[PDB]
């Protein structure tokens, strides 16, 4: 039910395996080999990119489960300058 | 250690992609935190700088997918007293092994191959079709 | 429907709730989803505690405060209560 | 000065003296020299204020230039305002080209410019005979200027006065020794290009001075040039020859015959008749030497008539006027052969007169004909596929069943026709690439109305194979107008022109059958234009999304499901959203909105100008570059 | 297809028609109040409608409508079908 997600600095969050699975690369990562099937970290770990990004993924899974479809009052995403061209490469990475 | 186009050398890369996807495609154990480094390095040699490696890992993985089908050919008909029993586990592995080879080459699939060429789990499915089951398709009718 | 973003050290759950409850299964699923015992989750909200009665809606977030594109951070050090540690998120590089 | 050139052209223009003393003194010599030395622009061309004299008439005011000044007649102009506007011309050309014999007088008398050769070397003499004044030529023979110089594309002053009413232009050539036997660019001696004309008087001095009897480029006697124009008197006047022979003289009588039958301005089914029933006659008098027909296979676009080797079956179809239009066809198809410039054009007329009688199918097989032999001549069929389109939409308007091989033969067609028309759009550089690209750009919209046509037919499934498979091979292609449209554009766009006639009551746009048709034979969804626009940025700027919801409903659903990105902007960056200038097309667009990280943070990255250069995969710098 | 199972708990037979073609109509308000139980059938179908076919709205008529009934209060006797 809740998936684990390790950034290369440490940090760890953990988000709803519905939340998660979203993302194509990080429901390919969990499945095939290792799923690991104790139904409550199904930890995957990211080598590469770091927590901020790995924070404004999540926030990012939740916002889009939250408002898949909705009324006309969706609000914006917000993204810093400073996270942008760094969370361009994550969505990437995950096909979000 | 960040999501970068970089200079990255092909054959040690390769190397370890390779004993992965072997492991994977026997369906042999394989840590879990080196199949999530596999797709780091998967979309590492995807968009390398200033030499985009898709061409290469695309032939590559190609090569890889011919040489172990020819290896489990060779296997298959050398055991012509249960070819159908070593077929059927063969296939059972390499249809597990085809569809988490695409799981892990989603990136490649989605961002070389589709946007022409075929997909990692299409390019294994016809490579055993071309090299394990058409050179057995007498054999395999028949019996 | 509340968005709390609660942290310890490293460790990073996003969890979504009501506005009208109480902090008990709150408690229970973060006990549920970390394999702790359930008698050291001591809930924070800037550095400070919070009546476990009390409803969270009146604890300092609310849905015009905490949203899925943006939750607030809830600390949850646990007894050995431990001293608040979060770590923050790695700063992005600076951009030119 | 520009302003002083323009006042002294308006004083040319009115022929006074005294505005042009004023206007032309109390000055130093250079700007007076290049006043006199060069052309003013009016009405978009340029000519010479000596140009502007002699045209209206006015030539004292040039004889006093002449006599005042030392102006010369070698100014670089125009030829005329008669749909030819090329540059490269004289001053006495226009001069003689005028029809005013003083203001060449003048011109001869002091620096006489006869032998000028413009970048078509045509001589004032080619205007003086265009004009057909015998007084210029006279003096232009006698002012010691040759005679013999042909064009490019051997353009003689014989012919050119044989074109028209000149015949005295023409004798005044022939007894001072003119060309007997000169060919052209196409083999026209001056008999094929005088028997078009018809004058009959001028045939009888070519004649008279034995002007001979060759075959020209097309191999096309000048006899059967005058059948195939429907002339009988010079027919006649060539058949009077001594040395036409039987054959000649009777598949000329048969051509003429065949060529009454399908005509415009010449349209006599008893002449038709009465033509083939000479020829026939003059066949089937003796019984020993016969020449008998050498008759082509039936050929399914004239029904299945097999011509007429029988005056018995001719006297048999005399009251039956089809047969006789299309026995008419097929033995002028085998005279004049199946490579012939002229042989399609009595097709495309007898089709449109079985169309006006609501015979659709006759007319489709014969259309289908000449579109065939005019692909086959590798010639310019634009205005074809737009009868097509224009008769297959008064079928659908009519409520009348349209056979879909016939579409499949079309749309092949158009397919073959277009990348004709990209050959030669790049291989014309500037000869005629306005043209060209006029061409281009109506060749693509009745591909568009044929296929907004088939869309609305019944068609089995191996003919809706073939019509995606003759629309796949065009989208291949990726055809583009001169605004960078794609074909899945302007079946998007508005904008996009429909003709005038019947195609109105079918071809409406935006469609959406025909971007379904489109997407599905795999369209570039996210092709954009030249501005930018994708093909959803131009639906969204739809001004009537109410009065055809429908249609607007079902052509975003389709370009967004085939993979149109709904946040990519155009190179003035803006969101569909932004463009959607619409309260019903921004709800739809983002009702069909699908939310991805990617599109946020990209629209993050440009809203910041963030450098983004070398820092990002090379596959995703397009992805910041239209997000 | 969903990513997770959703519990309907129903079984759901939606006769979907046109509005301006049926003569149907719902001139009076008709205050109504959907129960809880039917509660989660009829809030995924206004999800499914809505991104298989855009830009309609569903406005639902309670009064040509029925269906079983679940009486758990009842003891569940002799399973009845009522609007």
């Amino acid at each position: 039910m809740y998936v684990k997600l390790i950034s290369s600095d440490g940090h760890e969050f953990i988000v709803k395996r519905e939340h998660a699975l979203t993302s194509g690369t990080i429901k390919a990562m969990l499945s095939g080999p290792g799923q690991f099937a104790e139904n409550e970290t199904n930890e995957v770990n990211f080598r590469e990119i770091p927590s901020h990004v790995l924070s404004k993924v999540c926030m990012y899974f939740t916002y889009k489960v939250r408002y898949t479809n909705s009324s006309t009052e969706i609000p914006e995403f917000p993204i810093a300058p400073e996270i942008a061209l760094e969370l361009l490469m994550a969505a990437n990475f995950l096909d979000c | 250690t960040s999501l970068k186009p970089r200079v990255v050398d092909f054959d040690e890369t390769w190397n370890k992609l390779l004993t992965t996807i072997k492991a994977v495609v026997m369906l042999e154990y394989v840590e879990r935190a080196t199949w999530n480094d596999r797709f780091s390095d998967i979309y590492a040699l995807c968009v390398a700088y200033p030499e985009p490696l898709g061409e290469r890992l695309y032939t590559e993985t190609k090569i890889f997918l011919e040489n172990h089908v020819r290896h489990l050919h060779k296997r298959v008909l050398e055991s012509e007293e249960q070819v159908l029993v070593m077929y059927h586990r063969y296939w059972e592995e390499y249809s597990k092994g085809a569809d988490y080879m695409d799981c892990l080459y989603r990136y490649l699939n989605t961002q070389f191959i589709k946007k022409p060429l075929m997909e990692i789990g299409e390019l294994a499915l016809d490579m055993w079709r071309k090299l394990m089951v058409e050179p057995l398709q007498a054999i395999l009718i028949r019996m | 429907d509340v968005f709390l973003m609660i942290r310890r050290h490293k460790t990073t759950i996003f969890t979504d709730a009501k506005e009208s409850s109480t902090v008990f299964e709150l408690k229970r699923i973060v006990e549920g989803i970390l394999k702790r015992p359930p008698d050291e989750q001591r809930l924070y909200k800037d550095d400070q505690l919070l009546d476990d009665g009390k409803t969270l809606g009146e604890c300092g977030f609310t849905s015009q405060t905490a949203r899925p594109q943006a939750p607030a951070t809830v600390g949850l050090a646990f007894r050995a209560f431990e001293a608040l540690c979060i770590e923050p998120f790695s700063s992005p590089p600076e951009l030119p | 000065m520009e302003g002083l050139a323009g006042y002294v052209y308006k004083a040319a223009s009115e022929g006074k003296v005294l505005t042009l003393a004023a206007l032309l003194l109390n000055r130093s010599e250079s700007d007076i020299r290049y006043l006199l030395g060069y052309v003013s622009q009016q009405g978009g061309q340029r000519s010479t204020p000596l140009i502007i004299a002699a045209r209206n008439g006015h030539a004292k005011v040039v004889r006093l230039l002449l006599e005042h000044y030392r102006v010369q007649t070698q100014q670089t102009g125009t030829v005329r305002f008669d749909g030819y506007v090329i540059d490269g011309a004289t001053a006495l050309w226009c001069a003689a080209g005028a029809g005013h014999f003083e203001v060449v007088k003048l011109l001869v008398s002091h620096g006489a410019n006869v032998n000028h050769t413009t970048v078509t070397n045509s001589t004032p003499l080619r205007a003086a005979c265009f004009d057909g004044r015998l007084d210029i030529v006279k003096y232009l023979v006698e002012n010691n200027a040759n005679i013999s110089i042909a064009n490019k594309y051997d353009n003689t002053c014989l012919m050119i006065a044989a074109y028209k009413g000149h015949t005295d232009v023409v004798r005044y050539l022939l007894e001072q020794r003119a060309d007997p036997n000169a060919k052209a660019h196409c083999g026209a001696t001056a008999l094929h290009f005088a028997a078009e004309a018809g004058h009959i008087d001028i045939v009888k001095e070519l004649i008279k001075w034995r002007a001979a009897i060759v075959v020209n480029g097309h191999g096309m006697t000048p006899l059967k040039v005058a059948a195939e124009s429907c002339k009988a008197d010079v027919v006649e006047l060539l058949l009077s020859h001594a040395d036409c022979d039987r054959r000649s003289r009777i598949e000329a009588l048969e051509l003429l015959g065949a060529s009454f039958a399908n005509d415009r301005e010449n349209y006599d089914i008893i002449k038709t008749y009465h033509y083939l029933y000479l020829a026939m006659l003059e066949r089937f008098q003796d019984g020993d030497n016969i020449l008998e027909k050498e008759v082509l296979p039936p050929i399914h676009a004239y029904g299945n008539r097999t011509e007429c080797r029988n005056p018995q079956e001719l006297e048999s179809i005399r009251q039956d006027r089809d047969a006789l239009h299309m026995e008419g066809l097929i033995v002028r198809e085998r005279i004049l052969g199946a490579d012939n410039i002229d042989v399609s054009h009595p097709i495309i007329y007898r089709g449109a007169v079985y169309a006006d009688n609501m015979e659709f199918e006759q007319c489709i097989k014969l259309w289908l004909h000449a579109l065939h032999l005019r692909q086959k001549g590798n010639r310019n069929t634009h205005k074809d596929l737009l009868r097509f389109a224009q008769v297959f939409s008064q079928m659908i308007h009519l409520n009348e069943t349209v056979k879909a091989p016939d579409i499949e033969c079309v749309l092949r067609c158009s397919v073959l026709e277009i990348e004709q028309s990209m050959n030669r759009v790049k291989n014309i550089s500037d000869a005629d690439v306005h043209n060209a690209m006029d061409n281009y750009e109506c060749n693509l919209y009745t591909f568009l109305y044929l296929v907004c046509i088939s869309t609305k037919t019944q068609c089995s499934e191996e003919d809706q194979c073939k019509i995606n498979k003759q629309i796949y091979n065009l989208i291949h292609l990726d055809p583009r107008t001169r605004e960078g449209f794609t074909l899945l554009h302007l079946a998007v766009n508005s904008n996009t022109p429909v003709d005038d006639f019947h195609t109105n009551d079918v071809c409406s746009f935006p469609n959406a059958l025909v971007t379904k048709l489109l997407l599905d034979c795999g369209a570039e969804v996210n092709a954009v234009d030249n501005e930018g626009n994708s093909a959803l940025h131009i639906i969204v700027q739809y001004n009537r999304p109410i009065s055809d919801f429908l249609t607007l409903h079902s052509i975003i659903i389709s370009l967004v499901e085939a993979g149109a990105h709904t946040d990519m902007t155009n190179k003035q960056n803006k969101t569909p959203l932004d463009k959607s200038t619409t309260g019903v097309s921004e709800i739809l667009l983002k009702t069909q909105m699908k939310m991805s990280l990617k599109c946020l943070a990209a629209r993050a990255v440009r809203a910041n100008d963030i450098n983004y250069q070398d820092q990002i995969p090379r596959t995703l710098e397009e992805f910041v570059g239209f997000h | 297809n969903q990513d997770t199972v959703i519990d309907l708990g129903i079984s759901f037979q939606i006769y979907v028609l046109q509005a301006g073609a049926w003569p149907l109509t719902q001139a009076p308000s008709s205050t109504f109040a959907i129960p809880q139980e039917l509660e989660k059938s009829v809030q995924m179908f206004e999800l499914f409608y809505s991104q298989h076919f855009s830009g309609r709205k569903l406005t639902w008529l309670h009064y040509l409508c029925t269906g079983e009934v679940k009486m758990n209060y009842l003891g569940k006797p002799y399973v009845a079908m009522v609007t």
